[PDB]
């Protein structure tokens, strides 16, 4: 009825993210227990698990027990002559994959088993070298991208190709939809091309706006946004549902905050935060509050001079943890107080 | 700037308003003396809460009995600046349920004082029901709000350009409630019950359910029928009552939406099943023009549309069996249209006995 | 700009289409040719009025912000020449 | 699943227009409330 | 025909599912009305294409040298190709 | 047959647009001639 | 009028136009809107309207005739009230401090006006205004904000 | 489709890739001139290699001045269908519906820019 009659409270706490200041502490360094010095190609957080794989052009590939204080190690592994262009946990997270720069065969290791495969041949496949590579949401498909504007569809249990398609012009990134259902690929002139899994059919061709040439493409888990990053520093957002009917689509809101093409797209699991990368100049990261479209003010400290070019992002599952890798051997963590859960 | 960061300034502006406007009361027609000032103090506090970063508590404590002033007063435009003053923070902040309890009750209480305020008190009120949480309103100002007159003509006004919806999700879970109350028991007065029920017919009439708000209103009605029949009491009496009740309303929204009532019911066949609740359903789908396609079978726990197109097949016989005695007896719960298409479908499948029933 | 400012300028420039070549920075120093190349012998600082000084917006404005309305002015109203000159259809929408 | 952004004061140019004016000038408090409060209702 | 502005342009790979320094000549195209391209490349392969996407159906490899002509019945059930190799 | 062509394409010459604003300033200087001769003339009758 | 053809009268109003050319043709274009709008109807004073609109005597009598038209007209496109308002203050804005009131007026009582207008309609209505009729402006628009108007 | 009929020389697909590339490269050595205004000046001083243009500047009349100085000082021009493209080539956060390489002594871009004069005048047959 009345409330200064009594003593209490008037401002209360939100169950959305607030927008402009992001409540953040930093943490142990992911790779603490292993120095190096050698770029970080990849980083990625288990899905099931409380594990972060972090893997870089040193030829080791290690599995960490993610803790805020220590970060205790769980196991390494050194390939001979392969420096990891990435690596990445499946969908059931049970087995990793891991590629190198201009190399064939393609590594698969099987944790549950204990049984480390190298895939050297696939049969059907004309390609010399694999090194980019998808894995859709699901787990019944891999994507690799080849030449000539070639993908190729594989299945993920046996690693046999399905088949290929071809776009014109270079390939330059590839994602899977939320669904699993559609393949998006951004061509090298600026084209962003629309293809079915399950038949091999360009459903559409839309034309990304004042794209020179595409470098990265993301989508979100509930199917909402796509994302496309370009050579200037511009990423549009877009309804998918704009991608799919509409040849030259309007973007919700395209970020001009970063100025050097961006590389790295990544998507908060609850699809609250837009993580943006460009790996060509030192802090240029910048997190993107996707219900507004707006930039947090707070996230880059440059003073602190620590986080200098970006690879690689990653998620933690629930959101709980934010991962960061850098050319200098550093897996940076931080910690998002609004998120209480790994 | 000064006004916000500086809050002596904005006690100084709100202290000013007050007492112009309790000088002015005195005199009749001396509404228009008052415009620009008021004005002033709609544009500047406004922009206020606009311009801070963040709104802490000492600026709401600070405002919230002006608030209270200004809804007690019968000033048009004192009222109104109260209003966007009241949009503005419940669109800038989150508050805790009790503050927003004791808002949504002050917004209800004194709407009816002025006339010509109503529709944009009504429509302040979804905006302080749509940026909020949504169990943050209480049951307590539920009477007053229905007793508002032409509630349902304005809440239709309203519907044809802007969304509705908060207010519909609020008052349908305690319209229910008070519908079966007025049923079985008394109230304030009859007439109050006879004012819900038509109150929620005159909402399922007029305005458009969105956003799941059928499905919302379909597993209410339900729910809720079931819970009652489950009580210890007979009362056979009050359920042959309430059946009664409930008869136009199951109707209507069957009417209006096709298949929000075959779902709910579908996603309730577990929990009825595995409970011995299976005569209470059997009456509720009665009590449906269509529904009693999901009558469970006499001997076992499964529904007659599985039954007829499931593929264990001598157990099928039963449910043509079934079907035929839903041929024979008063058929309630069932209309023509499934009987049709169900067994001109079973008059062509392999088995040969299914053949023959 | 007006009436009046708009026959100045046709008549400085000879005709419409010979105007509509010039920039937009040559029309707000139409006017100002006196001043112009005594400032660029000189190396002095350009003037920045032209004809421009008598047109009805300028002239509301205060001395301080006369500077920026007269390239305000002049970047807009090139936009209207090449459209009266060049358009086929004789409309005010574009210049309202 | 489906997140939609609620309009806000600042993103509406109306409001700005009309909050950017003298107070003198400006009209009347109920017609300020209507605009206002329709602006902040979601539009179907 | 009615505008004469190229609508598509298609690119053919110069090495089938590779790439050569080597340029790919297409010797003879084929159009059926159902709307698919019917070419054949020097690489060896005869390609079938959408027109309405623009974007390449179905590769087939035939031969290690130039398949040169293409030749369509009236009635679009059958085609035949000559290769380099005879 | 030449004058039914341009014909269409004129009320688009602007040659009566530098020919009224030249002449408007012509009139002005006469004007002020002509008055100051009025008031010199008709100032040694009644000069206030 | 009274006891002539429509199409007579027409002409008469077309040779008093010819004949008179100075100031005492303003009456002259009054009553020939006038006119237009009884012997025909709304469309018959849009196209008298279009023909006039250049010969620059004028009244401000002629476009307070023409917005009124509209205005008995069911449609009231407000487009056209604007345009209107913007030819009569074109010409004599300066000095009637009347009519740039009474347009600040319709945007807010229309029901198809912007009243958001009104604050660029003040300040458009104090430079083009000289001398006293900036203070008159000034006091009718403090007399409108009080219930006086 | 739809693109007005007065935006004549209308490079394809291919050539768009060919003439953004082209200006980007001139924006890194400093040889180009960006805005309808400041390419203006360039077709006077008879500095300009070439002229691209933007075709869905919504009124066109407003860059048509262009093409008739360059049929004086012939130097070739030619329309591209974005002018949000045009902008991001040119190194600007902001569209831009024309823009100008200039001459340029002991520049690299020669062999680059013969090309391209030969492609856009090619269009004209």
């Amino acid at each position: 009825d009345d409330l200064l009659q009594r003593t209490g409270n008037f401002i209360s706490t939100s169950t959305s993210l607030p927008r402009g200041i992001l409540k953040m502490k930093n943490c142990q360094h992911a790779n603490a227990e292993r120095p190096t010095v050698a770029r970080i190609s990849s980083v990625q957080f288990h899905p099931g698990a409380q594990i972060v794989m972090v893997a870089g052009l040193d030829n080791a590939v290690s599995l960490f027990q993610v803790d805020g204080k220590t970060n205790p190690k769980i196991q390494s592994i050194y390939l001979e002559r392969f420096p990891i262009f990435k690596a990445c946990f499946s969908a059931n997270g049970e087995e990793v994959l891991a590629t190198s720069t201009h190399s064939k065969v393609l590594y698969v290791y099987d944790m549950l088993a204990g049984k480390l495969i190298p895939v050297h041949q696939v049969r059907g496949l004309k390609e010399k070298i694999v090194r980019s590579f998808e894995v859709s949401p699901d787990g019944s498909f891999l994507l690799i991208n080849g030449i000539a504007g070639y993908l190729h569809l594989l299945a993920m249990k046996t690693k046999e190709l399905i088949g290929s398609m071809k776009i014109n012009g270079r390939v330059a990134a590839s994602t899977f939809s939320s669904d699993s259902k559609k393949v998006y690929a951004s061509s090298g002139d600026g084209e962003v091309y629309v293809w079915d899994v399950n038949s091999r059919k360009c459903l559409n061709r839309f034309v990304d706006e004042g794209s020179l040439y595409g470098l990265s493409i993301a989508t979100s888990r509930n199917g909402q946004y796509v994302a496309c990053g370009s050579n200037c520093g511009v990423v549009n957002i877009y309804n998918q549902d704009s991608c799919l009917q509409e040849t030259n689509p309007k973007p919700i809101k395209a970020i001009m905050n970063l100025v050097t093409g961006v590389t790295s797209l990544t998507f908060n699991p609850t699809t609250e935060i837009l993580a943006i990368a460009s790996e060509k100049m030192k802090e240029a990261v910048r997190l993107v509050h996707l219900p507004s479209c707006t930039v947090f003010s707070n996230f880059p400290v440059i003073k602190n001079k620590n986080i200098s070019h970006v690879h690689t992002m990653d998620f933690s599952p629930r959101s709980g943890y934010f991962a960061l890798g850098n050319e200098k051997g550093k897996a940076l963590m931080y910690r998002l107080h609004h998120y209480s859960d790994f | 700037t000064h006004c916000y960061k500086d809050l002596g300034f904005m006690d100084f502006i709100c202290s000013l308003v007050t007492k112009s406007v309790k000088v002015f009361a005195e005199y009749p027609g001396s509404s228009a003396q008052l415009r620009v000032l008021l004005a002033f103090y709609a544009s500047t506090i406004v922009s206020a809460l606009v311009a801070a970063e963040d709104v802490s508590d000492n600026i709401i404590a600070k405002l919230f009995p002006y608030i209270q002033k200004g809804l007690k007063s019968s000033l048009p435009d004192y009222r109104a600046a109260t209003y966007m003053i009241i949009c503005q923070i419940s669109v800038k902040v989150t508050m805790e349920n009790t503050f927003v309890n004791s808002l949504a009750s002050q917004i209800i209480k004194t709407l009816t004082k002025i006339p010509s305020l109503i529709k944009d008190g009504l429509s302040c009120l979804i905006v302080l029901l749509q940026r909020q949480k949504p169990e943050s309103l209480g049951k307590k100002p539920f009477p007053h709000l229905c007793n508002v007159p032409d509630l349902i003509t304005i809440l239709h006004g309203i519907s044809e350009t802007y969304d509705v919806s908060p207010l519909l999700h609020y008052m349908l879970p305690h319209l229910v409630v008070s519908i079966i109350h007025h049923v079985t028991g008394e109230e304030t007065e009859g007439m109050d019950g006879q004012i819900y029920k038509r109150h929620l017919e005159a909402i399922l009439t007029k305005i458009s359910l969105k956003n799941n708000l059928d499905h919302l209103l379909a597993s209410l009605l339900f729910e809720e029928y079931i819970s009652y029949s489950s009580q210890e009491e007979m009362d056979s009496n009050k359920v042959s009552l309430l059946n009664e009740q409930f008869l136009p309303l199951i109707r209507l929204l069957e009417s209006k939406y096709p298949r929000t009532l075959d779902v709910v019911l579908e996603e309730h066949l577990k929990e009825i099943a595995d409970l011995k609740k299976q005569e209470l359903f059997h009456q509720f789908v009665s009590l449906s023009t269509s529904g009693g396609k999901y009558q469970f079978l006499a001997d076992s726990d499964t529904s007659l549309m599985l039954s007829l197109n499931h593929p264990l097949a001598p157990v099928r016989i039963l449910a043509m069996n079934h079907l035929k005695k839903i041929m024979k007896t008063s058929k309630e719960g069932v209309d023509e249209s499934f009987i049709k298409e169900a067994v001109l479908a079973r008059l062509g499948d392999d088995n040969i006995d299914v053949v023959l029933s | 700009v007006g009436e009046l400012v708009g026959a100045r300028l046709i008549a400085h420039a000879g005709s419409l289409l010979n105007l509509a070549k010039h920039a937009a920075s040559t029309v707000q120093i139409l006017g100002a040719e006196k001043a112009l190349f005594r400032a660029l012998k000189s190396r002095r600082d350009t003037p920045k009025y032209g004809l421009i000084y008598h047109a009805s917006l300028v002239g509301q404005t205060s001395p301080k912000h006369k500077g920026k309305i007269s390239r305000m002015l002049a970047a807009k109203t090139v936009l209207a020449i090449r459209y009266d000159a060049f358009g086929e259809d004789s409309s005010s929408a574009m210049g309202v | 699943n489906e997140l939609v952004q609620l309009p806000l004061t600042e993103n509406i140019p109306a409001i700005s227009e009309l909050l950017h004016t003298p107070a003198h000038v400006l009209p009347s408090a109920a017609f300020l409330c209507s605009m206002f409060v329709n602006s902040l209702l979601l539009s179907k | 025909v009615k505008s004469g502005s190229a609508v598509h342009k298609m690119i053919v790979d110069r090495q089938y599912m590779g790439v050569s320094k080597r340029k790919c000549i297409v010797w003879g195209v084929a159009f059926l009305s159902d709307g698919t391209i019917i070419s054949v490349d020097s690489a060896g392969k005869v390609q079938f294409w959408d027109s309405a996407t623009g974007t390449l159906v179905k590769s087939h490899l035939i031969a290690n040298a130039d398949v040169q002509s293409i030749a369509v019945a009236d009635q679009e059930d059958s085609f035949v190709v000559g290769t380099a190799e005879g | 047959l030449s004058r039914y062509r341009l014909k269409f394409s004129a009320d688009k010459v602007d040659t009566m647009i530098v020919q009224a604003i030249s002449l408007l300033d012509d009139l002005d200087k006469e004007l002020n001639n002509y008055i100051m001769r009025c008031r010199e003339w008709y100032g040694w009758h009644f000069p206030e | 009028e009274g006891a002539k053809s429509q199409e007579d009268t027409e002409a008469v109003f077309k040779k008093a136009l010819l004949a008179v050319i100075g100031a005492d043709s303003v009456t002259l274009k009054n009553k020939y809107l006038d006119w237009a709008y009884r012997s025909g109807g709304y469309k018959k004073a849009r196209a008298v309207f279009k023909s006039l609109q250049e010969s620059r005597p004028f009244s401000v009598d002629f476009f307070r005739k023409m917005i009124q038209f509209e205005k008995e007209q069911e449609s009231c496109n407000m487009a056209n009230i604007r345009e209107y308002y913007e030819r009569a203050l074109r010409e004599f804005g300066s000095a009637d401090s009347d009519l740039w009131m009474d347009y600040m007026k319709e945007e807010l009582n229309h029901p198809l006006g912007r009243p958001e207008n009104c604050g660029q309609i003040y300040w458009r209505a104090m430079k083009m205004l000289q001398g006293e009729s900036a203070e008159a402006f000034v006091a009718k628009h403090a007399m409108h904000q009080t219930g006086h108007l | 489709a739809d693109v007005n009929p007065k935006a004549y020389p209308l490079a394809d697909a291919h050539l768009t890739k060919k003439l953004l590339d082209l200006v980007q490269q001139s924006c890194n050595y400093k040889q180009l001139r960006k805005g309808a205004n400041e390419a203006t000046k360039t077709l006077n001083r008879g500095i300009s290699e070439f002229i691209v243009m933007a075709a869905d500047a919504e009124p066109l009349e407003i860059i048509l001045h262009l093409p008739l100085l360059c049929e004086d000082k012939n130097v070739p021009y030619v329309f591209v269908r974005s002018k949000q493209a045009l902008g991001r080539a040119c190194g600007v956060s902001r569209p831009v519906i024309a823009c100008s390489v200039t001459i340029k002594e002991g520049s690299q871009l020669k062999q680059q820019i013969q090309s391209i004069q030969q492609s856009i005048e090619r269009l004209l047959v």
